[PDB]
């Protein structure tokens, strides 16, 4: 896609979200 | 709340990438009455981008899936259709938020151009899902938008103000996205980037940030474009 | 509605990633009443994870904000409103998924691995419970939490070979109990090191569509290892 403004947005475990 | 405490939460909530709390935040900010800085403007509109922009990439990725499949291809149109109703609903509060109390109010040629491209991307994002009389009358109100503010920006901005850079940003992609035409968004966004590099010299030190960014947004967008 | 639209409504979710309507529509198919499919847990375990992440991370940035800065200040009051605000929707979706695993998932399970990945999963969230509870509601919380780990851990054991991806997911998350609740990064580093060679040596004999998980996992064991010792 085209860019546009504005734009969008420890130890380790099992699950990790996404 | 008070304004002071009030965007004190904004920005906490920003930090912890709760929008939907930032946003209603800004939501009463705004409507408390008094006009925003540039930081607050820039709150504002992190904040509503963000809250309709995931639903933005819900409806996408739904719309592709259907557009690929059927009881199935029932149950992907009624939820498409739910999202494009949160959707519709955000939109419908930002528009508000943009008539009743910042354009109304706003003090600066600069601040009512921001609110005007903010207008234009808002009634983009409701064309994205438009069908029939309601996609040209929103295609429509979003062009207005964007031209008035295009045309008050070069009459009191100079090429180099990042508000302007982002406008012609976005107008561009509102050409090439909605209306179609990849000729004229190239046009706009090359003239807006080419107008920049002219002066440049003369670009304060404060916006050195914003500008180099949006510029390479503009290069990149251009680059996408000729391929 | 039954199970076949709820899959599809919840797997239409995971894709367009709204992962409340996920959790909601796999919340219904557990109560349903019938025993859960290897997918089924997976859609349950990933939606879920996914709405309490989110609350996990914005109170850790509340949280380093709230110890980052001077004390007795009015600005300090609306930080840690706000963070009790968010401990308090947390806690909510923890309860949910402990009662889901209290009163449907675990009692009726049949097998082995679905008895460890249940438990797994109460261990878990009461882990997250107890990294934001104090005092009696802190003992109590962490108590649960151990208990369910150790009975999936001795399940495990009993049943699982050591490269099952689901018993090398329940050491790793057993050993970070041990470091993060605990405060024992000895007995972190040993549980998580000790899953680890077990799991190499029988490494050879294993399936690929496992591989990619298990391997996965040991490689997480291997960096925890790393940041535990410097």
């Amino acid at each position: 896609y085209s860019n546009t403004l504005p734009v969008r947005k420890e130890n380790k475990t099992l699950p990790r979200s996404s | 709340m008070e304004k002071t405490e009030l965007i004190q939460k904004a920005k906490l909530a920003e930090q912890a990438e709760r929008y939907d709390d930032m946003a209603t935040c800004m939501k009463a900010v705004t409507e408390q009455g008094a006009e925003l800085s540039n930081e607050e403007r820039n709150l504002l509109s992190v904040a509503y981008k963000n809250v309709v922009g995931g639903r933005r990439s819900a409806w996408r990725v739904i719309s592709s899936i259907e557009q690929k499949t059927d009881k199935k291809l029932q149950l992907i149109k009624d939820y498409r259709e739910k999202v494009e109703s949160e959707l519709r609903s955000i939109c419908t509060t930002v528009l508000e938020l943009l008539d009743k109390y910042l354009i109304a109010n706003a003090t600066n040629p600069e601040s009512k151009v921001f609110y005007l491209k903010m207008k234009g991307d808002y009634f983009r994002y409701l064309a994205e899902v438009a069908c029939g009389d309601d996609r040209k009358q929103t295609i429509d109100n979003s062009q207005g938008a964007y031209q008035e503010a295009f045309d008050i920006s070069k009459k009191e901005m100079q090429p180099t103000h990042p508000i302007r850079l982002g406008l012609a940003l976005n107008f561009s992609v509102f050409y090439y996205e909605i209306l179609n035409n990849p000729e004229l968004a190239c046009t706009l966004a090359k003239t807006a980037f080419d107008e920049a590099i002219a002066e440049l010299d003369t670009l304060n030190e404060d916006s050195y940030k914003d500008s180099t960014l949006i510029m390479q947004l503009l290069r990149d967008n251009l680059t996408l474009w000729t391929s």
